[PDB]
């Protein structure tokens, strides 16, 4: 199946100083968000008709209650073991957490944090496993963190247990979503380079969904290994933008093609044509 | 925990530009940290109202990343362009949308 393999939730907590800290969150289908945290309330933002997968309104609002109460906490107790280590304000932490299903059908869950943008933990085993980034600090969280009833508890269950059926509901709740076909359009551009008689041609692919593509510069059927793709970048509302360049010389441009594949093409690739002399 | 990373700005519309024809003006503002960050969309050097982003998000690495977006008609003229401050930069850096 196509779209999306994995559900994380995110948090970013800032840090401004021992009296003011503040948390943005989200949950997401790979790069797509599919909930919003809402400061306002401490209550979760279901941004799709779907966004509860398969399950009950009550068991998510147990989960909203968990995520409620963890982020309230998390900021009191960072404030209250600031001095015992040693942190200069400001600082900002992250943490990613999810599972993400594999070919064959395993899920494979993933809890990790940071600190100063660097790793900082992570969890492995059910257990609290400090990152050689994070240093003697981290070693003191994950030593500290253990002493807390039943923390570690909930985060097992959260991850190897709530998240797989979570994924799996709602991976098949979205399906209408996230499995959708969308055929992306091609347009060429040239522009100057800084060799002597070389110049850069783009192919440039946008509006597809989902987001795996293949785009070449072509001559008949050779693929043109100078091809150089940009970055996959997103558009609003699910679908990504993507640019193949290629550095070629003056005389030698006429021949050239690109060649999109996209699963929504259903075996009709697009092929475009370089023409010379500023004939588009 | 101490690094800061400086924005990396990025302009785009979401269907070749043709004047006249209505469309979307991205800017995708990734890279950097930490995520206290400011960004408008421009037209002709005014702050566009309209104009919509992203939740807060990350990439593998911790750099932050947001998606900001208006509707916009291209015409012959007009310049638009993204203007992000961040702590990392001394003033506001503006990236024009360029088409080629
Ligand atoms: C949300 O969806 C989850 C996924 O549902 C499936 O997929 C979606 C897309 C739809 O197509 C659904 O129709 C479909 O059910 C639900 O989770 C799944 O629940 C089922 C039970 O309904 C459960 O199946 C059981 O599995 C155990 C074995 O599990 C162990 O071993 C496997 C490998 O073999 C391993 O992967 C597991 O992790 C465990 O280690 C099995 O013993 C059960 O057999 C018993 O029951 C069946 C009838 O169901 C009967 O024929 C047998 O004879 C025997 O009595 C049964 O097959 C799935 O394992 C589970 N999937 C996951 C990933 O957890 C989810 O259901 C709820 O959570 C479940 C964990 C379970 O407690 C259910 O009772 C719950 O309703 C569903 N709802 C919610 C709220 O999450
Ligand atoms: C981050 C989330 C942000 C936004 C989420 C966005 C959207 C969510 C939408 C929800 C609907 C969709 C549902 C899908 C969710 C399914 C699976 C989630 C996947 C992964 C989650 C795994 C781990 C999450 C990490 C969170 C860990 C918290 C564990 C914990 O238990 O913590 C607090 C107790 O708060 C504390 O004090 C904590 C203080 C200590 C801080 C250090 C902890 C660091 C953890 C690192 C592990 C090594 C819980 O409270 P409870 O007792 O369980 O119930 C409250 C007590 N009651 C009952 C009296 C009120
Ligand atoms: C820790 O920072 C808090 C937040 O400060 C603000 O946010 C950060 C992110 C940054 O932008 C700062 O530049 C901002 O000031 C401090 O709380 C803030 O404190 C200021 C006063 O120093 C206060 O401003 C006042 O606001 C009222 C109306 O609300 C207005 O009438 C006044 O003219 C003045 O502008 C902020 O409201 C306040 N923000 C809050 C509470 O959210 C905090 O200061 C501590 O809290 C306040 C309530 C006072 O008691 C301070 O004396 C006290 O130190 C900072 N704490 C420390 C220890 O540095
Ligand atoms: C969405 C759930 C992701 C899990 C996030 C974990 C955060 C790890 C950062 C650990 C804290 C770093 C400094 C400790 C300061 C202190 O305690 O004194
Ligand atoms: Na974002």
């Amino acid at each position: 199946f196509q779209g999306p393999t994995s559900f994380h939730v995110i948090q970013t907590s800032s840090f401004t100083n021992s009296t003011w800290a503040q948390t943005q969150g989200s949950g997401w289908l790979d790069d797509l968000q599919i909930h919003g945290w809402d400061s306002d309330s401490g209550t979760a933002i279901f941004l799709k008709p779907w966004s509860k997968g398969n399950f009950s309104d009550k068991e998510v609002a147990e989960l909203e209650e968990i995520f409620r109460v963890y982020i309230f906490g998390f900021a009191r107790e960072v404030q209250d073991f600031a001095g015992d280590f040693q942190m200069k304000y400001p600082f900002e932490i992250q943490g990613i957490a999810g599972c993400e299903l594999h070919s064959g059908g395993a899920i494979v869950s993933f809890l990790r944090g940071a600190l100063g943008g660097l790793d900082f933990l992570s969890v492995k085993n059910a257990s609290c496993v400090p990152s050689p980034e994070g240093g003697s600090r981290a070693q003191k969280f994950c030593a500290l963190i253990i002493q807390y009833q039943g923390i570690m508890e909930t985060v097992r269950i959260l991850l190897y247990e709530t998240c797989p059926r979570y994924l799996l509901g709602v991976l098949n709740a979205g399906k209408a979503d996230l499995q959708r076909q969308v055929k992306p359009e091609a347009w060429l551009s040239s522009g100057p380079s800084p060799g002597p008689g070389r110049l850069q041609l783009v192919c440039h692919v946008s509006g597809f969904y989902p987001k795996p593509v293949w785009v070449m510069w072509m001559r008949g059927e050779q693929e043109q290994q100078g091809t150089q793709l940009g970055d996959i970048l997103p558009n609003a509302n699910w679908t990504w933008y993507l640019r193949a360049t290629l550095d070629v010389a003056d005389g030698e441009a006429a021949g050239l093609s690109c060649r999109v594949k996209h699963s929504s093409l259903e075996g009709q690739d697009i092929i475009l044509y370089w023409r010379g002399s500023g004939l588009n | 925990p101490k690094i800061q990373r400086t924005p990396k700005i990025q302009v785009y519309s979401r269907h070749p530009a043709e004047n006249g024809k209505s469309n979307f003006l991205n800017c995708y503002v990734s890279g950097f940290h930490p995520s206290d960050i400011e960004v408008d969309l421009l037209k002709n050097g005014e702050r566009i109202e309209k104009v919509e982003h992203s939740d807060l998000s990350f990439s593998k690495d911790w750099s932050f990343y947001l998606l900001y977006y208006t509707e916009f008609t291209p015409t012959e003229k007009d310049e638009y362009a993204c203007r992000v401050n961040h702590v990392t930069l001394s003033q506001p850096k503006i990236v024009k949308w360029d088409r080629d």
